[PDB]
């Protein structure tokens, strides 16, 4: 519990055309996090005053 | 027969690319030229009793 999936890991691509005097990086991946059962994480508070 | 070119608009040397805004030139059109030839003619004679 707490696991984190993933389909696709970091990757780096760019282009030039149709570009314009200029190239770029793009990056893209596919992740999220995600609360398994229902508890196990706890913090404050630590509130305010 | 095509025509001269042309004019290019220097940048504003802060817009470099998205975008550039130099001049849009316009493809030259070839223009014909076409030529006729006119005739003449001209005629003559005489008769052989003469």
């Amino acid at each position: 519990n707490f696991v984190m999936p993933r389909q696709r890991a970091v990757t780096v691509e760019r282009e030039r055309q149709a570009g314009k005097q200029r190239d770029a990086y793009y990056v893209t991946q596919r992740v999220n996090l995600q609360r398994y059962f229902a508890n196990g994480v706890v913090s404050g508070t630590y509130a305010a005053s | 027969v095509e025509p001269d070119a042309g004019k290019a608009t220097w940048v504003a040397a802060s817009t470099y690319g998205t975008d550039t805004t130099t001049g849009e030139e316009v493809k030259g059109a070839l223009k014909e030229i076409h030529f006729s030839t006119y005739k003449l003619a001209a005629k003559s004679f005489i008769t052989d009793e003469t």
